[PDB]
DNA sequence: TATAATGGGAGCTGTCACGGATGC
DNA sequence: GCATCCGTGAGTCGAG
């Protein structure tokens, strides 16, 4: 299908929810030995999806 | 305006 | 850590982030040269038996992504393991020959 | 040759040290050559006096002195290092109890040295501080905008030393005060002070009506303490008023010298404004328990004598130059100090509670961690830090006599109008109304004129000649503007025999303002015209024949110019071009007088008349901030007898001590087919044959090779897949020999990075079953010679881990640097200028057979459109290139003074005593006029230029007294039908060179987040295609180029990588997609909790992510 | 033949003030507060300035560059602004097919003789040329019809008649009166000026209104 | 301008012009659903009174309304072009608010979509033109004949 | 005399009359001859070729 | 200026319908090669190489000579896409 | 930013067509980098494109065969000439690249009115329209020769100036 | 993991004009 | 209705 309009509106929590793959409960960014993101934390591979293609 | 002065002021009135 | 948001400059019209290229996704040319490489692989392939590519196409991956054993492409071919391996062999010595001939594939060696 | 000087005026006194601005200023910010105890209480040692004692145990401030530093100069530059001394404080820990004393002398850091020269060498770069101008602290009453019959008196106080405080008297008629956006009534603050009702009605009551404005009956009910409560109620409200907090904080805002510092310059204008003496720095004073008031009483009587029409009233031009001043190095290094010594005390403090308060040392109680950090803050970070502009001498020495309104504690731009842009009366002698930057910065960045010194209290003083009757004294006098204002100021080129004053009418200024005065009048006289303006602007002959605004281009421009390997002083100078150099510090000079023991391309060794022997190194081929070569030639031979103050060898961009900042050609003004178009540059290919203007620049590269958690980065020989043609120029450690030629490509250092883990596809499984070779372990991370680049090694430096002297920081195992010089002969697109503002690039080299030039066969070197000189109106290149023709046939050069020079009689004299050399030399050669010569003079009576019916040798001669000659054109050979200008100009070569600047990409790096292509040429960066380049693709309705634009050829990935396939393989350009930047918009949006929705007709959803971001 | 008086007649290069400048007088200086000085510089640059004329001039010199400086933003915020406001006007037809016009008025009353006066030729070409005329006119014999692009030639017609006395304004298409949606049509626009003849569909005609305007901007004093 | 000697066609300054005009006020809301003050585009409120004059209701009374280019920029039915042109948190909000949905008709909207804009060979009027060569047009013109 | 007017009405007549292309050309032309003739000319500038009227 | 500018802008109502055919027209002839172009022998546009006269790689350049020609037909609606691009496929396969 | 974009310092070209501008062989080598390989691979310059491209990396392993490849790869076609600030739509301009030797962009002098360019140091940046489309708008609408004519007072706008007319003149 | 300890600290000053909400 | 306060704007490309 081809774009011919845009629409912009208020997100309910709802939609926000819907958009989320996760829910960042930690202030954490990444590991500090092994560079590696923090499990919960902000670069979560769980949340946010894998750093590597297919992997 | 300043959360500092404002929370010092809550503190005061115990 | 520093902040990607550090002022070059005593405008303000630039940041250090500017400044920083990305190395993670493949270039123009990269993409470019990996899809070359396939359709010589395919080109290269195609002056085997459709049996003897198929072995080579199983045993490295290039179909389905996994490599299959020797007794697994042997299974499936309904051959022995080692009639397998004996085809792989000759399969794999074809194309070393037109290799040799063509030297088409020497490039993407790097 | 001969040097023929023109000029009546003779100038009492020499040119001040030129960098003394910032010599002096740092001299005594650090008092380091002052024995501690005679130390005056100023720079670092005020601060010291400031800080201490820290009260809370009590800490005391002994002394300071300074080291020496741990290494010298040229090996700070080398290493990365700032050229520093260490600073230590003698300190008494004194406890009042006890009475128990220790002391301890405890190292707070280094501080950064000047160099001779007046610059820094911060982190292995040389930088400047630029001197800052501002308002200078005092208490100034400007008229009030709202209301005119009504003033404001503002009390401003040094930056960062106190808020501004500013008195009004309001409509309803009482006094208000504004302090840090608050307003209240004076009274109050009065009445803390201690006032009461008689004191101010017999005080203030000769002015009527505004006195009982000042009446308030509540507040002169309640005492000073009622009233003190009250004033921190209004303050500071919702703090509770507990009487020692409200004495601490008025204290704290008025009367702490600590917190509130007015300058000592901003206390002399207020003692001399207001008519009082201060005790102070300060507002008030906290004397006896109570406060004691200062400043607020003479400054509410000036306002009210002033609002009431008191004669001897007036109101502050704020842009005059006496209430603004200079704050040079030593200041604002000074105040950065003093912030981190605050910040240390802060530290004592908090350490004189914590642990054992019975054993603390000195050593325990302070961190100089903070100073440290403020030091280092300043002379890294600050704007008013600059990387030092070394171009060529002239760029260095001008770049520290700068002065700026911004940086820190001033003028943003949106600050900046009219008024402070513009160039005040007061600016004559002080402030250069020429050399300032064209755009946005214009008459915020401004340069110290040439006799200007900055005084003690920072304001500009300029000298002056004492006139007493008739007479001249010689005796010089330095004024500021204020002091300046009560004299009637004679012009320095009034008619003189001996010290008497011959004209029966003199031209004299008072206040700045133009008049016409007789002898008797005249107070004073200007030392020179060179005092009207700034170094630069002084070094362009005939500048009273230049227009101002080129006049400004030719003195940025010498800024701009490259030292070249043939470089020559101009054959006409204003005679500074000597000062200029030794000054700079570029150019080697003898000590005393002596004999030469040595000369060397390395070295100069010189015999003295003490019969020491000094040794003089020479610095060779080295690389300035700019890259341009920084090298000194000897200019002297073995058992030469030299006198002190000689010239032992030339620096960069200097002939025999004279400034050197380009060449002397020979120049025809005329069109050329069109390649003069436009202020573009004709040259003859004989320039580059004889190497002028070829100047030398070096480029510095560098690598690294750190540990890595794959493996360690090692710099090697050994790189993987690599031919021996490649490695052929590499020493055994991987390092390219000196004496290589390195070319765009080319290795620099070798370099291997353990490859990052990956698998490998199933495509490299089936290439490396074929070949049977194994897949290494390492990667060629090389360091190579970027496009565009290259040259001749000259030089390697390496640094490895482990070796005697050398650490590098954490992680990195070596560095290695390349330095890589080439000459550069001048070429298409590189661009000249001379001293006028007359600039253009070079469009054509034409071979020396097509170049115009004169009957006896000599070509010229460049030719210039006339049609740039009308609308310029800048002629003083056209006398300079008159002059420059009788100096080239009489074979000699000349010092034309600036305002006194050579005139047109003079010139014209010159000119036929050149003219019987350019000619009489031809007809005793045994040759007659030609006959073009006669069709030439024939046109040329017609145009009115020479008297009909003289002989050809006459009409010649009058032409050639015209500065204009007749012409041959090499195509040709006939004639130029008019007579054409021709004669020597002085022009250099700028910095502005097209191999620095031509750059192009097809595909390359890419930003992080935007996906778009980075910037400038060093990052192999894209052009930007802007909003105003989109408009005008809109304009020409030009849909598919534009969208390439937004696509393809950038945040497109999918189709900027199939758009390149395409065209490898020769089929057309996909349908583009969505450009990332969108889709990072949605995005970023979504993060703003807002929905963004790409529709389709029927108003359905249209995924743009592919099905990436959605569950 | 004199070559600054060569220059400056063919247009080549130069004005009168600025050879006034090199061979007259330079003439009167303003102060920074824009009052002028007494005493003007009566040098030239030919003859040469002195020190105190030179100092005297600069104050203008600077201040016209600071001028320069800060006008160059407003105009290029104007650019944008207009830009902004324009940007969707496009030609999308040949005609609106509307009956409405204006009529650009070839006298204007003038104040000092209070009476009409024929306007200057530029100022009613700039009004007239590449215009779609809106009814039909006859002046000096001749039928300019319905619907006619005015060339410069029609226009010098429409002057000449003027000065005749025939006619005293042109009924005539614009985009003011354009009842086009989203932009105008080609018969209300006009000529597309830069190829003298009618516009065609689909010029984006609103950014060309606006570069148009916005281009001239830091020449104005 | 020509106070400056610069020679430039009143039908540009006219097309700005045209711009500022672009909007009206309500006096009276008549039959509709308007209110009495409200701002809204001349064209909107044209066909909205045509459309309630033909349906036999009270036609809204207006007001011709003069704004500045940057109110009437600021006001354009486009948040796109409105939040890229300035106030961009003010646009949003009520754009946010109001659901509003950009119809991609003016040409930064399209430019900021990466899309082909309407105007010159994007525009709809000469977008969709083909070429054929008279062989293959006879050609497929005789297939099309047999069927 | 041809002057800076009457050589933009002149391309601008032949705009209208003959056509870009053509227009095109004569501009070419009209650049070549005038660069060529304005070099031989014997056009430059010398300090006595700004003239100090009498009447000053 | 491109030769016959003037007549191609004649062709037209809209100059960028003049920019559409020539660049459709020029997509036709890169993706047939050239062999279902409109012109004759003597008609194609050349190119001087060292080796010497070759035909013009430049698509556009012969868009708008054929163009000039009269040979092609323009206009909107003339025929489906998917059977003008089977019929061309047809007549002049890739 | 853009892609197949580039920049440097600009020179007269006086013999230069109003159509044509001079292009340095080492930005058209740049700018034009992928047709040059297909044109390469085409001729037998390099047994293809990674072999083309690896020898177009170090610039000694240029050989001549190359440049006469890129004259090829360049026929016909055009490029966009810009100079900043861009005030008005002819600040963007099409022009038939001549390739040359040395590092200067030639500009027509006629054109130097509309983009307000001059010889002082200006530079000005190239940009290479990649499709079919592209080359044909920039060829018929953007063009140099083709808008001869002020959008704005409909006034000629490349014109007789300076030299041309101090010639014409005398 | 326990002596007692009980309200912060740094301010930033040379625009300038407009639209729009808000205030006697 | 008219003061007043707050919030928002203030040219481009290059380099750094
Ligand atoms: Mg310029
Ligand atoms: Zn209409």
């Amino acid at each position: 299908k081809e774009v011919r309009k845009v629409r912009i509106a208020l997100a309910s929590p709802e939609k926000i929810r819907s958009w989320s793959y996760g829910e960042v409960e930690k202030p954490e960014t990444i590991n500090y030995r092994t560079l590696k993101p923090e499990r919960d934390g902000l670069f979560d591979e769980r949340i946010f999806g894998p750093i590597k293609d297919y992997e | 305006s300043d959360p500092v002065r404002q929370y010092l002021h809550e503190i005061g009135q115990v | 850590p520093v902040s990607l948001e550090t002022p070059i400059g005593d405008e303000k019209d630039s940041f250090y982030g500017d400044f920083i290229p990305d190395e993670h996704l493949p270039s123009p040319v990269d993409a470019a040269t990996q899809s070359l490489l396939s359709e010589e692989l395919e080109k290269a392939l195609s002056k085997l038996s459709e049996r003897e590519a198929m072995v080579l196409k199983l045993r490295k991956g290039l179909i389905d992504g996994r490599e299959h054993t020797l007794e697994e492409v042997g299974a499936f071919f309904g051959v022995t393991r080692e009639r397998i391996r004996q085809i792989e062999n000759k399969a794999l010595r074809k194309l070393k020959y037109h290799e040799s001939r063509t030297r088409k594939l020497r490039d993407f060696l790097d | 040759m001969e040097i023929k000087r023109f000029g009546r005026i003779r100038e009492v006194i020499p040119l001040p040290p030129l960098t003394e601005i910032q010599v002096e200023s740092y001299r005594r910010a650090l008092q380091a050559d002052v024995p501690p105890e005679k130390r005056e209480n100023v720079g670092i040692q005020a601060a010291f006096r400031e800080t201490f004692p820290i009260e809370e145990l009590v800490l005391d401030f002994l002394e300071y002195r300074l080291g020496e530093p741990p290494f010298p100069q040229d090996e700070c530059r080398e290493k990365d290092l700032t050229y520093q001394a260490p600073l230590y404080a003698r300190l008494q820990l004194i406890h009042k109890d006890t009475g128990l004393i220790k002391e301890d002398e405890v190292f707070l850091g280094h501080i950064p040295l000047m160099t001779e020269d007046g610059s820094f060498i911060i982190n292995g770069a040389d930088r400047v501080i630029v001197s800052q101008i501002h308002r200078s602290p005092g208490v100034y009453f400007t008229p009030d905008p709202a209301r005119p019959g009504r003033y404001i008196a503002s009390i401003i106080p040094l930056p960062k030393r106190g808020p501004w405080i500013d008195l009004e008297v309001e409509p309803n008629g009482v006094v208000s005060m504004k302090v840090n956006k608050r307003k209240f009534p004076l009274v109050l603050l009065l009445r803390v002070l201690g006032y009461d009702q008689e004191t101010l009605a017999r005080e203030l009551g000769a002015y009527g009506e505004l006195v009982q404005g000042l009446m308030d009956e509540s507040v002169f009910a309640m005492r000073p303490e009622e009233a003190l409560i009250r004033l921190f109620t209004l303050l500071r409200p919702g703090d509770p008023p507990k009487r020692d907090k409200a004495v601490a904080y008025v204290y704290g805002l008025i009367a702490d010298p600590r917190r509130y510092d007015l300058g000592e310059a901003g206390r002399y204008k207020a003692e001399e404004k207001l008519g009082i003496r201060l005790s102070g720095r300060t507002l008030a004073r906290f004397e006896d328990g109570e406060f004691k008031d200062e400043v607020f009483l003479p400054t509410l009587r000036y306002l009210f004598a002033l609002t009431a029409g008191v004669p001897g009233h007036e109101v502050d031009d704020i842009d005059h130059l006496g209430n603004r001043r200079i704050r040079t190095v030593g200041e604002l290094m000074t105040d950065q100090f003093r912030v981190g010594l605050a910040r240390l005390a802060r530290g004592v403090r908090e350490r004189m509670l914590m642990g054992s308060e019975d054993s603390l040392t000195p050593a325990k109680l302070v961190n100089s961690r903070p100073l440290e950090a403020a030091i280092r803050e300043f002379f890294s970070r600050s704007q008013l830090s600059q990387f030092k502009d070394e171009t060529n001498p002239l760029s260095s020495l001008r770049h520290k006599r700068r002065i700026s309104a911004l940086g820190p504690g001033g003028l943003t731009r949106e600050r900046a109008g009219f008024d402070v842009r513009d160039v005040h009366r007061t600016h004559y002698g002080r402030i250069c109304p020429v050399e300032t930057p064209e755009g946005a910065n214009i008459g915020l960045i401004t340069s110290l004129a040439a006799y200007a010194r900055v005084d003690e209290l920072g304001f500009i003083r300029t000298p002056y000649r004492r006139v007493v009757g008739g007479v001249v004294t010689d005796e010089v006098v330095y004024m500021t503007a204020t002091e300046e204002d009560r004299y009637t100021i004679a012009q320095a080129n009034t008619p003189l025999e001996g010290n008497r004053i011959a004209a029966e009418r003199v031209v004299a200024r008072r206040k700045g303002e133009p008049v016409i005065v007789s002898p008797e009048e005249v107070e004073f006289m200007d030392v020179s015209p060179k005092q009207v303006f700034s170094v630069n602007t002084n070094l362009i002959p005939f500048l009273e024949h230049d227009d101002a605004n080129r006049a400004l281009m030719g003195s940025n421009m010498q800024t701009q110019a490259v030292p070249l390997i043939r470089a020559q002083a101009p054959v006409v100078m204003t005679g500074l071009e000597e000062r200029v150099v030794r000054d700079s510090l570029a150019a080697l000079y003898a000590e005393e007088d002596g004999e030469v023991a040595k000369v060397d391309g390395n070295r100069i060794v010189v015999r003295y008349e003490d019969g020491r022997l000094v040794e003089y190194p020479l610095r060779r081929f080295y690389r300035s901030n700019q890259g341009t070569a920084l090298d000194q030639r000897p200019r002297v031979v073995v058992g030469q007898r030299v006198r002190k103050g000689d010239l032992l060898a030339d620096g960069p961009a200097s002939e025999n001590g004279f400034l050197a900042l380009g060449q002397n050609v020979l120049v025809a003004i005329m069109p050329f087919d069109g390649y003069n178009f436009e202020d573009a540059i004709v040259i003859s290919e004989e320039l580059l044959k004889r190497d002028f203007y070829t100047s030398i620049h070096i480029e510095r590269y560098e690598i690294e090779a750190r540990d890595t958690k794959l493996g360690p980065e090692r710099i090697t020989r050994d790189i993987p897949h690599l031919s021996e043609a490649a490695l052929r120029d590499l020493d055994e450690e991987g390092v390219v020999r000196i004496g290589a030629e390195v070319k765009p490509g080319d290795i620099l250092v070798g370099r291997t990075s353990f490859k990052g883990e990956s698998e490998p596809t199933p495509e490299e499984r089936l290439l490396r079953s074929i070949f049977g070779e194994k897949a290494r372990d390492v990667k060629d991370t090389s360091l190579r010679v970027p496009p565009g680049e290259g040259g001749i090694v000259v030089r390697t430096v390496r640094l490895r881990r482990g070796d005697p002297g050398v650490e590098l920081k954490p992680g990195v195992r070596e560095v290695v640097r390349v330095y890589v010089a080439q000459k550069r002969k001048l070429q298409v697109g590189d661009k000249l200028a001379n001293r006028h503002g007359n600039k253009g690039v070079v469009a054509k080299i034409l071979p020396v057979e097509d170049m115009p030039h004169l009957p006896d066969g000599t070509p010229v070197d460049v030719i210039l459109n006339p049609l740039g000189v009308p609308s310029r109106m800048n002629l003083g290149q056209i006398l300079e290139t008159h002059l420059g023709l009788a100096g080239y046939f009489l074979g000699q050069r000349y010092i034309s003074p600036i305002f006194d020079g050579a005139k047109e009689p003079e010139i014209k004299e010159l000119l036929a005593q050149a003219f019987e050399v350019y000619f009489g030399k031809r007809k005793g050669e045994g040759f007659g006029v030609d006959k073009r010569e006669v069709e030439v003079l024939r046109r040329a009576e017609k145009l009115g230029l020479v008297t009909p019916g003289k002989t050809p040798e006459e009409q010649l001669k009058e032409l050639f007294l015209q500065g204009k000659v007749v012409l041959y054109d090499g195509r040709t050979g006939e004639p130029i039908e008019g007579p054409i200008v021709v004669g020597q100009m002085f022009i250099m070569k700028l910095y502005h060179m097209v191999e620095d600047k031509m750059h192009a990409r097809s595909t390359g790096p890419y930003s992080l987040i935007t996906q778009q292509p980075l910037g400038g040429k060093a990052q192999f960066g894209g052009q930007r295609f802007g909003e105003m380049e989109v408009w005008a693709l809109e304009a020409y309705g030009a849909a598919h180029t534009l969208q390439e634009m937004l696509t393809l050829k950038s945040d497109d990935i999918e189709g900027r990588n199939a758009a390149y396939e395409a065209i490898i393989k020769g089929e057309d350009v996909p349908e583009p997609s969505v450009p990332e930047s969108f889709r990072v918009l949605v995005k970023e949006l979504q993060a703003l909790a807002l929905d963004v929705q790409t529709l389709d007709e029927k108003d359905n959803p249209v995924d743009i992510f592919e099905g990436l971001a959605s569950k | 033949f004199n070559p600054l008086y060569v220059m400056a007649q063919s247009g080549a290069r130069g004005n009168p003030q600025q050879i006034r400048q090199l061979c007259g007088l330079r003439g009167l200086m303003q102060k920074p507060s824009g009052e002028t000085f007494e005493v003007p510089v009566r040098s030239s640059f030919r003859e040469g300035l002195t020190v105190l004329e030179y100092f005297i001039s600069s104050h203008g010199a600077r201040k016209g560059g600071a001028d320069t400086a800060l006008r160059t933003a407003d105009s290029g915020y104007l650019t944008r602004k207009l830009v902004d406001v324009t940007h969707e006007i496009v030609v999308r037809e040949a005609d609106c097919g509307t009956t409405n016009y204006i009529s650009v008025p070839l006298f204007q009353p003038d104040e000092v003789t209070r009476s009409l006066r024929l306007r200057k030729r530029a100022d009613i070409e700039a009004g007239l040329y590449g215009r779609v005329l809106a009814r039909e006119v006859e002046v000096l014999g001749v039928r300019l019809e319905e619907g006619r692009y005015l060339s410069m030639d029609d226009v010098h017609l429409l002057i000449k008649a003027a000065e005749a006395g025939e006619i005293q304004e042109v009924p005539v298409r614009s985009p003011l009166t354009c009842q086009t949606r989203y932009g105008v049509c080609q018969k209300c626009y006009g000529y597309d000026l830069s190829m003298a003849r009618p516009v065609s569909i689909g010029e984006a005609v609103g950014i060309v209104a606006a570069q148009s305007i916005g281009e001239p901007g830091t020449q104005l004093t | 301008y020509r106070a400056q000697g610069v020679k430039l066609h009143d039908k540009h300054i006219e097309i700005v012009v045209r711009q500022m005009m672009k909007y009206v006020e309500v006096t009276d809301p008549g039959d509709s659903r308007l209110l009495e003050g409200q701002v809204l585009e001349k064209w909107d409120v044209e066909a909205l009174n045509e459309r309630l004059i033909a349906e036999g209701k009270t036609p809204v009374a207006w007001k011709p309304l003069l704004m500045g280019v940057t109110k009437s920029a600021l006001s354009t039915k486009s948040w796109l072009s409105a939040a890229s042109f300035q106030n961009t948190t003010h646009v949003l909000t009520e754009a946010a608010i109001a659901g509003k949905k950009d119809e991609l008709i003016g040409l930064k909207e399209n430019v900021i979509l990466g899309r082909l804009i309407p105007a010159g060979t994007g525009s709809d009027f000469v977008r969709f033109t083909q070429v054929v060569d008279q062989k293959t047009l006879k050609a497929i013109e005789e297939a099309r004949k047999e069927a | 005399p041809q002057e800076k007017n009457s050589l933009k009405d002149l391309v601008y007549q032949a705009f209208l009359r003959l056509g870009m292309e053509k227009t095109a050309r004569l501009l070419d032309a009209l650049k070549y001859y005038g660069f060529t003739f304005s070099t031989t000319s014997g056009i430059t500038i010398g300090i006595d070729d700004a003239v100090i009227p009498e009447e000053k | 200026a491109e030769p016959g500018i003037d007549k191609l802008f004649g062709m037209v109502d809209s100059k960028y319908r003049l920019t559409v055919v020539v660049a459709k027209r020029a997509q036709q002839l890169l993706r047939h090669g050239f062999k279902n172009t409109v012109l004759e022998p003597e008609e194609r546009p050349k190119m001087q190489t060292l080796e010497g006269l070759f035909d013009d790689p430049n698509a556009v350049t012969w868009a708008m000579k054929e163009l000039l020609t009269g040979r092609l037909v323009f206009g909107e609606n003339l025929v489906p896409e998917d059977r003008l691009q089977k019929e061309m496929e047809r007549l002049y396969p890739v | 930013r853009v892609d197949y974009s580039g920049r440097s310092v600009i020179v007269v070209g006086p013999q230069l067509k109003l159509h044509q501008c001079g292009l340095p062989k080492r930005m058209a080598l740049e700018l034009f980098k992928p047709f040059l390989l297909k044109k390469m691979e085409e001729k037998g310059i390099a047994p293809n494109v990674k072999a083309a491209r690896r020898m177009l990396e170090r610039q000694r392993d240029i050989k001549d065969e190359v440049w006469d490849a890129l004259e090829e790869v360049i026929h016909g076609k055009v490029v966009l000439l810009n100079r900043a600030p861009t005030l008005h739509r002819l600040g963007i301009q099409a022009f038939q690249p001549v390739l040359v030797e040395g590092q200067s962009i030639q500009l027509h002098p006629l054109v130097c009115e509309a983009f307000n360019a001059d010889f002082d140091g200006d530079q000005m940046a190239v940009h290479v329209p990649l499709s079919s489309f592209a080359q044909a708008e920039a060829r018929i609408q953007m063009l140099s020769a083709h808008n001869l004519l002020s959008p704005a007072s409909g006034e000629p706008l490349a014109k007789p100036s300076r030299d041309i007319i101090l010639g014409l003149y005398y």
